[PDB]
């Protein structure tokens, strides 16, 4: 399962 | 980071006329990512080609595989035609069965 | 041996042509196993390896929702980066991320990583300690500062040390027949004439898994790594890999050159000649 990314 | 694709065409098994096999076109080391890749049998687009194995290297260049089942004959030709912004015109690379 | 779980994520803007293209591709070791592509007609997370049939419908729904959430974050990122770099809205730009973890043969964490690029250049990367980031330019420094104040490294470290490792262990368990196998290389040598009294000898290794392999050419017991041409190891359409390495030698002396193949599926390395 991938990470849940947050905005840069 | 405008990097022109390297285009490699090869079969899974050593070719034997009349024996089913897999033909690959691995398109690598390219940037930007937009690209068009077609596999051709006697100059005609092969239907149902699978795209797989997309990745990037440590320098961020892109890699992707096109592949299809095929049964070679002595005189059918196979090629991979690629369009990318690094090239003015599409580049067509033929399968060299004797490499 | 050790094993890895890696996701390759790409977002590409296309001004005048709608929303960016967004893709995720997952690998366990050298095997593609999941994918998401926003340009599909009804985009969903999809299996790419047979053994992923062992995940039930809830997995596919949850990972699809995650991908859609990720897609939105990268859409916003593309806009934000135009601001950080003072770039116009008319050009196409690319964000790339590699994210994942590696475990040892015993299933314990060896390393985690997450690194970003913008237009093919390093942007920001998690340090090996999983506690801080390193930024390649002043735009990435803004990101670093935001992520520091928001507690992002703690969240990411929890994923890398926990979730990522647990999923990798499960995938290795479910996909054991595929992922823990060894397919031995089969090798051969081809020969090609040249101008001048020289010949090209090309050593091929076919049908192997995993992808790691070493091909060398020797003369008089010495390896010729300098004189060699080779291609990067490449997938062959059925979950196996191939590679070749060549050397140019004098016509009539082909017999003195040997190709050597080392691989996990070769108890003793192969030695072959033309
Ligand atoms: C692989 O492991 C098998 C037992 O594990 C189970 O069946 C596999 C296919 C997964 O569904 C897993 O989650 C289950 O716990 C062994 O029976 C089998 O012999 C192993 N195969 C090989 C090639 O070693
Ligand atoms: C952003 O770019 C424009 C030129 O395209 C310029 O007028 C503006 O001052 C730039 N801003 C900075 C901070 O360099």
């Amino acid at each position: 399962g991938n990470y849940s990314f947050y905005a840069l | 980071i405008q990097k022109t694709p390297q285009i490699q065409v090869y079969s899974r098994h050593p070719p034997e006329n009349g024996k089913p096999n897999i033909l690959n076109c691995y398109v690598t080391q390219f940037h930007p990512p937009h690209i068009e890749i077609q596999m051709l049998k006697n100059g005609k687009k092969i239907p149902k080609v699978e795209m797989s194995d997309m990745s990037f290297s440590k320098d961020w260049s892109f890699y992707i595989l096109a592949h299809t089942e095929f049964t070679p004959t002595e005189t059918d030709t196979y090629a991979c035609r690629v369009k990318h912004d690094s090239m003015a015109e599409p580049k067509t690379v033929y399968w060299d069965r004797d490499m | 041996g050790p094993h890895s779980l890696r996701y390759f994520v790409t977002a590409v803007s296309r001004p005048g042509l709608g929303e960016p293209r967004y893709m995720e591709v997952g690998y366990v070791d050298d095997t593609e196993f999941v994918r998401f592509d926003s340009d599909a007609e009804n985009p969903r997370y999809e299996p790419r390896a047979r053994w992923m049939e062992q995940e039930g419908p809830e997995y596919w729904e949850r990972e699809t929702q995650k991908a859609k959430g990720n897609e939105q974050s990268f859409r916003v990122d593309l806009r934000t980066l135009l601001g950080y770099y003072n770039q116009s809205k008319g050009g196409s730009h690319t964000i790339q991320v590699i994210s994942g973890c590696e475990v040892g043969s015993d299933g314990r964490l060896l390393r985690g990583y997450q690194q970003y690029a913008y237009d093919g250049c390093d942007y920001i990367a998690l340090n090996e300690d999983l506690k801080t980031w390193t930024a390649a330019d002043m735009a990435a420094l803004i990101t670093k500062h935001k992520w520091e104040q928001a507690g992002e490294a703690e969240r990411l470290r929890a994923y890398l040390e926990g979730t990522c490792v647990e999923w990798l262990r499960r995938y290795l368990k479910n996909g054991n027949a595929t992922l823990l196998r060894t397919d031995s290389p089969k090798a051969h040598v081809t020969h090609h004439s040249r101008p001048e009294d020289k010949v090209t000898l090309r050593c091929w290794a076919l049908g192997f898994y995993p992808a790691d392999i070493t091909l060398t050419w020797q003369l008089n017991g010495e390896e010729l790594i300098q004189d060699m041409e080779l291609v990067e190891t490449r997938p062959a359409g059925d979950g196996t890999f191939q590679k070749w390495a060549s050397v140019v030698v004098p016509l009539g002396k082909e017999q003195y050159y040997t190709c050597h193949v080392y691989h996990q599926g070769l108890p003793e390395p192969l030695t072959l000649r033309w």
